[PDB]
């Protein structure tokens, strides 16, 4: 989710872009500004709520050792769902 | 009586000439003075490990050897038993590295290039084996003070075998090209005569003491991590000039070649680091699972671990002589004193008690003798 | 791939002439190699 | 090695040696680059019971150096710092080269 | 063989130092507080020393933090209140000295929170 | 013990107490304390007048013959008024064994050369000036060894500053390279890394 | 009390006597130092450095810390004379690529917070 | 008689019996001058009398040297020599006295 | 056990003494030392076609660094600065706040190549795989700032050698 | 279930290695 100044330059995922009097604009004069296209927030946005009848279930990231350390998510709360603090899934009971 | 001076490894040598005679050799170090023992004080232990790569950087793991022991010495554990035979292989390699490294220099300098090409190609196999076992072919930093990084790939041995059952060919070669030739003969023989004595006195070790008549090896007399289980023979020489040592370097080429087959029949089962998750860290698997070693992994990577306070002098038979360490630790996961015991620097220092009445071209001989890399002695 | 050659030499790249943006005809570089024949090339595995 | 016989013979007879027999480039003989997975045994510490970490501690087990004659605070045989080494022996595999 | 020379010591011009890193610096004498995120106490048990607070600034590549003076991460460790004024005196550096701070003793009584007719008796434990 | 515990050497412990004890019979004018680590190693103290006979005992005495001088360095701890310890690592091929000797000085106290004892002391006692500052009386050529000429300041003390005082970079308005004072573009990262809750009880200190 | 071991100067006397005959040595250097460094300063400007050098450190008053600064002079003069120095390092002595820093208090406030 | 001890610089010594001997009765002699109660002159002399003795019980070379545990007898005649040269240094610096002075209060406390 | 490198005795009868005689003045072993090179001469040099043949490289060995990220897509760093407390170099810098979502996210990420030393303790010390050293060790530069990298150079190389990143993880994940 | 699968060497262990000098005499009188 890319977006751009009004000066031009595109906004980075961490929000920052030079203000239209910051000289330091011109360190981009004849050459690019790296940013990466590929916004994580977006991306973990866009993946679905995992449907389990459990009232306390693990996520470990997947892939077993090559994920990250497992943790243990609560959903017990109805008005949001089980997020991990790790990988961002999203996880919830089958309510009704 | 004409002073020079030869400017810039890199040594800045200070001379007065009476004609073709060397009468005064001032070496002027510090060329290469990093700073690295005030730098150590302001790391942790592990962080402070990858510095004795760099001191003595034509014999790695042989530096980190040392540091281990120091630290394993000061913490009061061991490590286990395949972690010390793998420390002992790649120590007899590490050897066969620096005296390769020696010999092929020394020659060079002198005006024989061939042999240098012939073994840096043996030099670059070894190097493979040390990317393959560590992800870095020089700067390794694979032992540590409680064992070893990671085990050995599935293949290692087999190629470690198949490179030694060829590696005495090389030194043959080697040796038909220096050993019975005349003009090295004449640069070698009766060059930097050393008295036993001397060398005792002028803090000498290694080749240095041995090339003298002096029956001394830290291994055979002193044995660190399995060098008891292990059968080799110490050369020794006969006369202390530059052709002894020359041969005692190929004998311990040879013996290193000895050792290393050893080691390969003999290597043992079992884990690679200590199993104590308070000095080495746990696996990724434990990590990831278990609370403790969560704990363990998270306070070792930010903290390190913590060494009783004492001081310990650790020294080893590093290919180029005695190389050893004065560690001090105050209680904390910071050593408060780094001394650093470099071979090079005692030898540099008697460098001008040797080159007495010699020829110019003779001190070039002399201090390729002395195998001296000025990354350990100017630290 | 020569499996009769001797070891690195056995597998070797002939680079194409026009990647990018560039006539790659006479200017060529190791960095032309994308990962997986990157992974392949430098026998860091045995599977093309 | 893709040599022809001739040129075997010749470099055989220069060098003095038969050097097919040990060649210092590597082919085949080497190990694959593609590897089985292993296993990695665990340590010794890794029982379910009767594994106490205060039974094996190492660190905690470190004391200060014991103190001989503080100076703030018989026929007596002189005495070494060791006992004398033994002499080495000749190497009655190859002793002299 | 003595010379029995009645004059403080003073070493300030075989260190080495700067002319303007000596007159222009106030130390800090003082054992450090306990962290308070913590209940351990092994971080209060020996004297501190450390120089003043300069100037810290942006670099414009980067964003780093840049520092121009050399003094900034130097800190040192004491047994003693006294070595450290000594160490201070004999080096020519202004200090400042903080008196230890030490937690006064507490009556502490279990029996106490089940209070027959006092205020400390508690309402849930 | 367990295989995870480095195993301990009885035999080793007592002959160095052992020896500990005859040198100091031997030397009572200097020897002011001995010590034996747990892991077999034998320091001894003395009195900074008595290097030059200590170390020509330990060197030449038929029982002792510590023939080879290992090492020579310096520690610097502020908090004592001597600042510095000067340490003596030997070792005696004919018994296989390795002593210790710690001495100690301020900044102004000369410490007597060992260069007529062991002359592999002649590079290690100008390496001990260069980098602490420690004089060294009556020695061959005392001069910096290590540091850069006209080099001020004795980098290992304590109190030297990690990055120095000054820093070099070529100037071309005088064609040469200068020194300026040092300014880090990024300043190095300070860490508090000891933890409270006291990790070794057998080290534990009296709370006076 | 406060009886010390000397270094090389049992009083001030000797110590001063020192003093002098490095200053001597020194200030008869200057000529040689600057025709063979080929520097761009003049004699009188060399002797004018000695002279400030050796007056910064007028306020000792302890024989011990003066024969150890003769001592450490007496290594520069070596330094120098031996021609272990280069150019550079005799140039080092008169900071001419540092900006002057002003002393009075208007300047000082005006460009930062440093004192 | 052997030749070339393996030593650079130490040459053979023929007639070592009465080297040994020499400089035994030398060793000896100097130690007299010590004062009678310095534990050095006792643990000198006691070591120097079993060497003499020694040296003056066994006619064969090599049973010689395997006894005396020094072994190549020449650095054994070398070792009488240093031994000598310290007891002489040992009588002109006189170190049984007392100690000189104690170290300060806290001068070898580790940690801090 | 020791060994003795020059204790040879010449023999001294006419043949040894005509043998060595023969040997000074013919030059024996200098014409057996050009037969040494001779016989170098004409065997296969083992020089590799670069850069068109390359030089044989493990899973574990360390190249240019990169951020991964999971296959969601979402990057696996969370600030924990476990590879900034143990870099021996201080070449990481970290900077981080919650995220727009309340994710523990990194908003500064910075190595200086001009300081790092290639140990790979940052990728040891990393708890969910998100720093790494990947195999690429041909990015020279033409200047001393592109050396510098910041949050976006190294997501970009994640995301450019994630393939054979991945692939040389799974290849030694069970060794670690 | 799984058996303990690491780098050892082969049952009955390596083949010898040579190290000794090996720098034949060709022959002339
Ligand atoms: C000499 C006259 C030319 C023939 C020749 O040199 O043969 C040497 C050839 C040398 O063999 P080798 O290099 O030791 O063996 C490796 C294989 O031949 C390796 O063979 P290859 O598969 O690499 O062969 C490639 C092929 C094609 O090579 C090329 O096209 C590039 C080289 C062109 C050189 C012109 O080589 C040639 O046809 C040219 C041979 C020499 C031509 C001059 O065999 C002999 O002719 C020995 C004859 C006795 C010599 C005394
Ligand atoms: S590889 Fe080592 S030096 Fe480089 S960033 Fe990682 S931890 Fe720091
Ligand atoms: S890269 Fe890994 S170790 Fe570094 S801050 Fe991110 S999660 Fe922590
Ligand atoms: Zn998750």
């Amino acid at each position: 989710g890319v977006r751009t100044s009004p000066t031009g330059e595109k906004v980075t995922h961490t929000g920052q872009a030079y203000d239209d009097g910051d000289y330091r604009r011109v360190r981009f004069s004849d050459r690019q500004k790296e940013v990466n296209e590929n916004f994580a927030i977006d991306l973990i946005a866009e993946q679905p709520v995992s449907e389990v009848g459990s009232r306390v279930i693990s996520c470990d990231g997947g892939g077993g050792a090559l994920g990250h350390p497992r943790v243990y998510i609560n959903l017990d709360k109805e008005t949001k769902t089980g997020t991990c603090g790790y990988c961002g899934l999203q996880f919830r009971q089958p309510h009704h | 009586n004409l002073t020079l001076n030869f400017g810039p490894g890199v040594l800045r040598l200070v001379m007065e000439l009476s004609g073709e005679m060397v009468r005064k050799c001032d070496p002027h170090i510090g060329l290469l003075h990093r700073g690295t023992e005030k730098l150590i004080e302001y790391k942790t232990y592990l962080q402070a490990l990858p510095y004795f790569d760099r001191l003595d950087y034509v014999s790695m793991m042989c530096n980190e050897q040392a540091y281990s022991l120091a630290v394993e010495k000061l913490l009061n554990i061991q490590p286990p038993p395949r972690a010390q035979w793998i420390r002992v292989l790649f120590g007899e390699i590490t050897r066969l590295l620096n005296h390769i490294m020696a010999v092929t220099t020394h020659a060079l300098d002198i005006g024989a290039m061939t042999p240098f090409f012939w073994m840096f190609e043996e030099r670059e196999k070894m190097f493979e084996f040390y990317e393959r076992v560590s992800g870095a072919r020089m700067h390794a930093a694979y032992i540590r003070p409680g064992g070893v990084h990671q085990d050995l790939p599935l293949g290692l041995l087999d190629d470690i075998y198949e490179f030694s059952k060829n590696f005495s060919f090389r030194i043959d070669e080697l040796e038909e090209m220096l050993t019975n030739n005349r003009i090295w003969r004449n640069r070698t023989v009766d060059i930097g005569v050393v008295t036993a004595e001397d060398a005792l006195n002028y803090g000498f070790s290694g080749v240095m003491l041995r090339g003298s008549g002096i029956q001394w090896d830290l291994r055979k007399t002193q044995p660190y991590d399995v060098y008891d289980q292990v059968e080799f023979d110490v050369p020794i020489g006969s006369r202390g000039d530059c052709y002894d040592r020359y041969l005692c370097r190929v004998e311990e080429m040879r013996q290193s070649l000895r050792i290393i087959s050893q080691c390969l029949n003999k290597m043992p089962p079992g884990e690679i680091k200590v199993d104590d998750a308070k000095v080495s860290p746990p696996k990724r698997a434990e990590m990831k699972t278990s609370m403790e070693s969560l704990i363990h992994h998270f306070k070792l990577y930010t903290e390190g671990y913590q060494v009783p306070p004492g001081a310990t002098y650790t020294a080893i038979e590093a290919p180029k002589g005695e190389f050893g360490v004065y560690l001090v630790s105050d209680g904390s996961s910071r050593p408060y004193r780094c001394k650093i015991k470099a071979p090079g620097f005692a030898h540099l220092a008697g460098l001008d008690k040797m080159s007495k009445g010699h020829m110019l071209a003779d001190v070039v001989a002399i201090i390729g003798t002395q195998d001296i890399v000025f990354g350990e002695v100017d630290r | 791939e020569d499996n009769k050659q001797f070891f690195g030499r056995h597998r070797w790249v002939i680079y194409t002439t026009e990647m990018n943006g560039r006539d790659t005809f006479w200017d060529v570089d190791g960095s032309m190699v994308p990962p997986e024949w990157h992974r392949w090339l430098h026998c860091m595995t045995d599977d093309p | 090695a893709s040599a022809t016989r001739v040129i075997q013979l010749l470099r055989n007879w220069a060098s003095g040696r038969d050097l097919q027999a040990k060649l210092q480039l590597r082919y085949q003989e080497i190990s694959k680059r593609t590897q089985p997975p292993p296993k990695l045994p665990v340590g010794p510490s890794h029982k379910l019971s009767n594994n106490y970490y205060c039974t094996r501690d190492g660190r905690r087990e470190a004391m200060p150096p014991s103190i001989v004659m503080s100076s703030q605070k018989t026929e007596k045989k002189a005495v070494t710092p060791a006992p004398p080494i033994k002499r080495w022996e000749l190497s009655k595999d190859q002793p002299y080269l | 063989q003595l010379i029995a020379v009645d004059e403080k010591l003073d070493i300030t011009t075989l260190t080495g130092v700067p002319e303007e890193h000596i007159k222009t610096r106030k130390v800090r004498i003082f054992v450090p507080a306990r962290n308070n995120m913590q209940s351990g106490v092994n971080n209060t048990k020996k004297w501190k020393m450390e120089f003043d607070t300069r100037e810290r600034w942006e670099n414009p590549l980067m964003g780093w933090s840049s520092t121009a003076d050399p003094l900034s991460n130097l800190v040192l460790t004491f047994s003693t209140k006294e070595d450290a004024v000594a160490f201070a005196e004999k080096n020519g550096w202004s200090f400042d000295v903080e008196e230890r701070k030490v937690p006064k003793p507490k009556s502490k009584s279990y029996g106490a929170n089940f209070s027959w007719n006092k205020r400390t008796r508690v309402s849930t434990k | 013990t367990r295989p995870t515990i480095r195993p301990r050497n009885d035999v080793v412990h007592k002959q160095l107490s052992a020896f500990g004890q005859y040198v100091a019979e031997i030397l009572p004018k200097y020897v002011q304390q001995v010590q034996v680590s747990c892991f077999n190693e034998l320091e001894i103290f003395i009195h900074p007048d008595g290097v030059i006979p200590v170390l020509t005992f330990l060197r030449d005495h038929t029982n002792a013959q510590f023939k080879s001088l290992a090492d020579l360095t310096a520690v610097d701890v502020p908090t004592r008024q001597n600042r510095f310890e000067i340490v003596y690592n030997l070792l005696s091929l004919r018994f296989n064994s390795r002593i210790r000797v710690k001495t100690y000085t301020d900044e102004l106290t000369p410490i007597e050369s060992s260069v007529t004892v062991y002359k592999a002391a002649n590079w290690y006692e100008r390496e001990i000036w260069d980098m602490f500052g420690v004089f060294f009386a009556n020695h061959p050529d005392l001069r910096r060894i290590l540091t850069d000429y006209g080099f001020e300041g004795h980098p290992f003390r304590k109190d030297f500053p990690l990055s120095g005082y000054v820093e070099l970079r070529y100037d071309d308005e005088v064609k040469r390279v200068v020194a300026e004072p040092v300014e880090l573009a990024q300043e190095f990262r300070k860490f508090d890394l000891n933890s409270p809750w006291e990790a070794f009880p057998a080290y534990r200190q009296p709370p006076e | 009390g406060t009886s010390v071991k000397p270094i090389f100067s049992r009083d001030m006397n000797e110590a001063k006597r020192r003093v002098r005959e490095l200053y001597r040595a020194w200030y008869r250097e200057v000529p040689n130092t600057v025709h063979l460094f080929q520097l761009d300063i003049s004699v009188k400007q060399g002797r004018d450095k000695v002279r400030e050098m050796f007056m910064k450190n007028a306020h000792v008053t302890d024989p011990r810390v003066v024969d150890l600064l003769v001592i450490k002079g007496k290594m520069e003069l070596e330094e120098t004379i031996n021609v272990w120095k280069q150019r550079t390092h005799i140039m080092r002595f008169f900071h001419e690529t540092e900006a002057p820093r002003p002393t009075d208090f208007l300047s000082k406030f005006y460009v930062g917070h440093d004192p | 008689l052997k030749k070339t001890t393996g030593l650079v610089g130490l040459a053979v010594c023929e007639t070592p019996h009465e080297r040994l001997k020499i400089l035994y009765t030398k060793i000896l002699d100097v130690l007299g001058q010590i004062p009678k109660n310095a534990a050095y002159r006792k643990y000198t002399e006691q070591i120097t009398n079993e060497k003499l003795g020694m040296v003056k019980a066994e006619p064969d070379v090599k049973k010689l040297e395997e006894q005396l545990q020094g072994g190549q007898i020449e650095e054994v005649i070398l070792q009488a020599e240093n031994e000598l040269s310290l007891a002489r240094k040992m009588l002109r610096w006189k170190p049984w006295e007392p100690l000189v002075e104690e170290p300060p209060a806290n001068q070898w406390k580790w940690p801090i | 056990t020791y060994k003795f490198v020059n204790m040879r005795e010449p023999s001294m009868d006419m043949k040894s003494v005509t043998d060595r005689a023969a040997q000074t003045l013919l030059w024996t072993e200098l014409v057996r030392g050009l037969g040494m090179t001779l016989s170098y001469l004409f065997r296969e040099p083992a020089t590799i076609n670069y850069p068109f043949e390359k030089g044989p490289l493990s899973p574990r060995f360390r190249g240019e660094h990169a951020l991964r990220r999971y296959p969601s897509g979402e990057e696996r760093c969370i600030a924990c600065k476990l590879c900034e407390a143990v870099c021996p170099a201080q070449a990481i810098t970290i900077e981080a706040e919650p995220r727009a979502d309340g994710s523990r996210r990194t908003t500064r990420y910075d190595i200086d190549m001009t300081k790092c030393i290639y140990c790979g303790f940052c990728q040891e010390a990393c708890p969910v795989d998100a720093i790494v050293e990947g195999p690429n060790f041909e990015f020279s530069t033409e200047t001393h700032e592109e050396l510098l990298y910041n949050k976006e150079k190294l997501l970009n190389n994640g995301d450019k050698w994630e393939a054979e990143i991945a692939a040389n993880i799974q290849a030694d994940y069970l060794y670690r | 279930a799984s058996k303990v699968k690491q780098d050892m060497p082969p049952p009955g262990g390596y083949g010898p290695i040579d190290y000794k000098r090996n720098l034949p005499r060709r022959g002339l009188s």
